């Protein structure tokens, strides 16, 4: 028995993964983070 | 020149890097493109269009 339920649990993970863009939201959020200073740290050159 | 650090100036514009054919596609009016970050990335050659 044990063996299908693992075996089933893991697919659903594969689907809950494959399209729910919001599942990876820590990741994508430091990634956004840094860029985001980037830019303001650029952007503040054209500052008089 | 081409593919050498320089002091380009353009029309009053001006700037150091190195200059090559681009493949961007400006409209005739455009005269010059920029980046995100407003810098400088494209220029169109006045008496070379
Ligand atoms: C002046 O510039 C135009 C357009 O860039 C060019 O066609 C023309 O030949 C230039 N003058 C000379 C003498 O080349």
């Amino acid at each position: 028995l044990i063996a299908n339920q693992f075996n089933s649990a893991i697919g659903k993970i594969q689907d809950s993964l494959s399209s729910t863009a919001s599942a990876l939201g820590k990741l994508q959020d430091v990634v956004n983070q840094n860029a985001q200073a980037l830019n303001t740290l650029v952007k503040q050159l054209s500052s008089n | 020149v081409k593919n050498k650090c320089v002091n380009f100036n353009f029309n009053g514009l001006t700037g150091t890097g190195v200059l090559t054919e681009s493949n961007k596609k400006f409209l005739p009016f455009q005269q010059f493109g920029r980046d995100i970050a407003d810098t400088t990335d494209a220029v169109r050659d006045p008496q070379t269009l």
